[PDB]
RNA sequence: AGAGUUAAAUUAUAACUAAGCUGUAAAAAGCCCUAGUUAAAAUAAAAUAACCCACGAAAGUGACUCUAAUAAUCCUGACACACGAUAGCUAGGACCCAAACUGGGAUUAGAUACCCCACUAUGCCUAGCCCUAAACCCAAAUAGUUACAUAACAAAACUA
């Protein structure tokens, strides 16, 4: 039986380190007419805009590539006890699964 | 007075219109803050009034820049919601 | 009122070797003439603790 | 160096310019300055017209004298260079090579402040 | 180290004999402290003009 | 067409002419725009006064001369008297902030005169003389 | 006996602190160009921290060095010196829109 | 705390031009020894920097340079000692500009007020007093805690 510290040591998210400038492949699970809701698998879905090139082949279940900056967008404003999560992630589109 | 003339606070017109150069000059004085300086130096303000005005301006600037930061943070959530009638 | 000489050769530059073979220009620069008031204060403080104190 | 003399002189020719510099440096040596070197920045048109010794000047030469001087004779130097008429503006500052550059290690990002107000419900 | 530095700095000091030659050299050799700084933090010298 | 806002420096070798004369040869229109009056004076490059007008000289009276229309008529009349003495281009300088600033500039434009440069020379004290006390005590 | 527990070490991924434009540099009152880059060309005013973007130490040293040059007669007051007009722009203020 | 200096204005006073200048929601009074431009001493005050938060015990201090310098191997402590914003007092000097008082002009039933014009003490320096403030950050000093815990509001509650 494996201990949980061993699983944290060998999890891919621990191997990620910094959340800035990381190339992560993700999967689109919901289609809004200009908005792509992409579950890259970490914690939250990110929202991207449909690009002007090859915009027809971004559908449900499509795998894309992302460059992560913040895994969860969250900030403090004055007069707030707790931070303000947006319940999203920040990532931009590079392309879709070049194979 | 002792300085060289016509170098400072001077703009030149382009292609024969002067109103555009005038709004350019007014933007220069506006970002440099000289316009409010001439408005506030028409009369004399006491140092107590000066301190109150600076405190009010600093408080308003802090609140406005932090509120604009919150608007810029929440601007990406203005999209149409995907889960209507869930 | 004790009187430090102008050629006192202030506190930080006393114990280094090879001073008296160096010419009058550097000795004049390192003396109390172009020193500040605080260097003279350190000189008076050192001389006074060596005058009155038991274990400096 | 210890002191630095920002010395703006009257715009004039080479021999009386050198003579004025000569008597300025002997005036420094009479009060007891140990001068390191002399610097010329050339002659330039002044930023503004400066009234000195019943005259209005627009062009002038810029000179620098750095020296070690006792703290009591700086007033005598300033008095003599005020009475000198071939100089338009003398000023004596502490030389910037006396102080050493303390470290800019970077800009520390300041957190937004917490706990300014109570946890009452508005 | 400072007294050895001040030993070699005293050789170029202006004296009564050295004053004429130093005035003549300084009036013939101008030098400027001017330099500019860039957005990347690099120093640009106007001596290349 | 690279155009620079900054003036053609007298010490520079910049080559810009307006009707054959250099930049500092062009006459000057001093525009003192106060909160109750606007006084307009065109003077030569050697600071010889060519013509003068004001809102009081244009037949307006006390509250009437503080408005912009009086400054506009003053600019038209001053440009007419400048054209009568025979000047085409003028460098205009504005002293003080008033309601007749726009009106004075466009009156000098519409009165048959050409402007090439506007300089705002407003008296800004570096905490100098103390001004008068504030109203509504 | 569990070797998979984390160690109490500091953060290894601390990217170093961002630096000012003149950071580990030396300011002066004799160089007119460097002092005059941080000055408005039309009016001669001194830009603040939100336009200049320095450490507070260097912002104070630039302010003192400018004002010393203003009094001592090395640089103009009412205008930027036009010989150094075409210097590269480090400030973030945009005058033409 | 001394000593030295003046950039932006402003002014005494001259030279050209004009018959008007100032004044407000609107007007009158005042000035026409006036107004604009160009030259400029003396005095007073120190834009921007400052969206900075430092120094001093507090009052207070942000134009520049130099000098001297910011107690205590650091607990509390008076009716003792030493300071103490502005306003005010005696003597000498300075007086650009502001201005209590006062005199005019508006407004009002009245206006010895709010609005406008001019001027005095005064605001400045030297020397001596006066020892007062919403001197308030209405939160005493020195060591500490986030345990118990919300009269209300405000700047959270508290131990020695
Ligand atoms: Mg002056
Ligand atoms: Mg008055
Ligand atoms: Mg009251
Ligand atoms: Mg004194
Ligand atoms: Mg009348
Ligand atoms: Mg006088
Ligand atoms: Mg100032
Ligand atoms: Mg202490
Ligand atoms: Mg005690
Ligand atoms: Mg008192
Ligand atoms: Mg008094
Ligand atoms: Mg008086
Ligand atoms: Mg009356
Ligand atoms: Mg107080
Ligand atoms: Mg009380
Ligand atoms: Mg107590
Ligand atoms: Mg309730
Ligand atoms: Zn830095």
């Amino acid at each position: 039986v494996e201990s949980f510290a061993s699983m944290l040591r060998h999890s891919p998210l621990t191997q990620m380190g910094p959340a800035k400038n990381k190339l992560v492949i993700g999967q689109i699970f919901h289609i809004v007419e200009d908005d792509l809701y992409i579950d890259f698998g970490g914690k939250f879905h990110c929202v991207c805009k449909r690009p002007e090139v090859d915009g027809e082949k971004y559908q449900k279940g499509t795998r894309v590539r992302l460059r992560l900056l913040d895994l969860e967008l969250t900030s403090r404003f004055l007069g707030a006890t707790t931070d303000t999560t947006i319940l999203e992630a920040d990532a931009v589109l590079l392309g879709l699964q070049e194979s | 007075a002792n300085h060289l003339k016509f170098i400072a606070r001077t703009v030149m017109v382009q292609e024969g219109n002067v109103e555009g150069a005038y709004r350019t000059l007014n933007r220069i004085l506006t970002m440099d803050g000289l316009i409010e300086d001439i408005k506030r130096r028409r009369y004399y303000e006491k140092p107590c009034r000066r301190r109150q005005r600076e405190s009010y301006e600093t408080c308003r600037r802090i609140y406005n820049m932090e509120m604009a930061r919150k608007i810029n943070f929440l601007m990406r959530k203005n999209r149409a919601d995907p889960w209507q009638g869930c | 009122q004790d009187d430090p000489p102008p050629s006192m050769l202030l506190l930080d530059y006393q114990n280094v070797p090879g001073i008296h073979k160096v010419d009058d220009v550097v000795k004049r620069l390192l003396s109390l003439e172009m020193a500040n008031q605080k260097e003279k204060l350190k000189i008076k403080k050192m001389q006074l603790m060596n005058k009155v104190l038991e274990n400096p | 160096p210890r002191y630095e003399l920002a010395l703006i002189l009257k715009a004039m020719q080479r021999p009386e310019t050198a003579a004025a510099l000569k008597r300025t440096l002997e005036a420094l040596m009479d009060r007891g300055a140990v001068v390191r070197n002399l610097e010329n920045l050339g002659e330039r048109m002044l930023p503004y017209k400066i009234s000195a010794h019943n005259q209005r000047h627009s062009r002038g030469g810029y000179f620098l004298v750095d020296f070690y001087a006792p703290a009591t004779t700086v007033e005598s130097m300033m008095e003599h260079l005020s009475r000198d008429i071939d100089v338009i503006r003398p000023n004596i500052v502490k030389h910037p090579l006396t102080q050493e550059v303390k470290e800019c290690e970077g800009i520390v990002p300041v957190p937004l402040e917490e706990k300014l107000y109570s946890t009452k419900k508005r | 180290q400072e007294v050895l530095q001040l030993q070699e700095e005293a050789k170029t000091f202006i004296t009564r004999e050295n004053l004429e030659a130093r005035v003549e050299e300084a009036l013939d050799s101008p030098k400027s402290y001017n330099w500019a700084i860039t957005r990347e933090g690099l120093v640009v010298r106007p001596q290349q003009k | 067409s690279s155009f620079s806002i900054y003036p053609p420096i007298p010490g520079q070798e910049n080559s810009l002419r307006w009707a054959g004369k250099k930049f500092e040869e062009i006459p000057i229109a001093h525009i003192k725009a106060s909160y109750n009056n606007t006084q307009i004076q065109v003077v030569s490059a050697a600071h010889q006064p060519l013509a003068h007008a004001s809102c009081g000289t244009e037949g307006f009276r006390n509250a009437k001369k503080g408005t912009g229309i009086a400054a506009q008529t003053a600019g038209i009349a001053a440009a007419a008297k400048a054209t009568g003495k025979g000047v085409t281009h003028v460098r205009v300088v504005v002293k003080g902030l008033g309601p007749g600033r726009l009106s004075a500039i466009k009156g000098l434009t519409m009165g048959g005169l050409e402007v090439i440069s506007i300089t705002d020379n407003t008296p800004i004290p570096h905490n100098g003389c103390r001004p008068r006390k504030a109203r509504r005590l | 006996s569990n070797e998979d527990l984390p160690v109490p070490m500091e953060n290894p991924y601390k990217e170093p602190l961002k630096k000012c434009i003149l950071c580990e540099k030396h300011v002066d009152y004799k160089n007119v160009q460097l002092l005059s880059q941080f000055i408005s060309p039309f009016t001669g005013c001194i830009y603040g921290r939100h336009i200049t973007g320095l450490c507070g130490k260097k912002q104070k040293e630039i302010t003192k060095a400018i004002k010393r040059a203003q009094i001592l007669g090395f640089m103009p007051v009412t205008y930027k010196d036009p010989a150094y007009l075409k210097d590269p722009k480090v400030c973030n203020i945009k005058y033409r829109e």
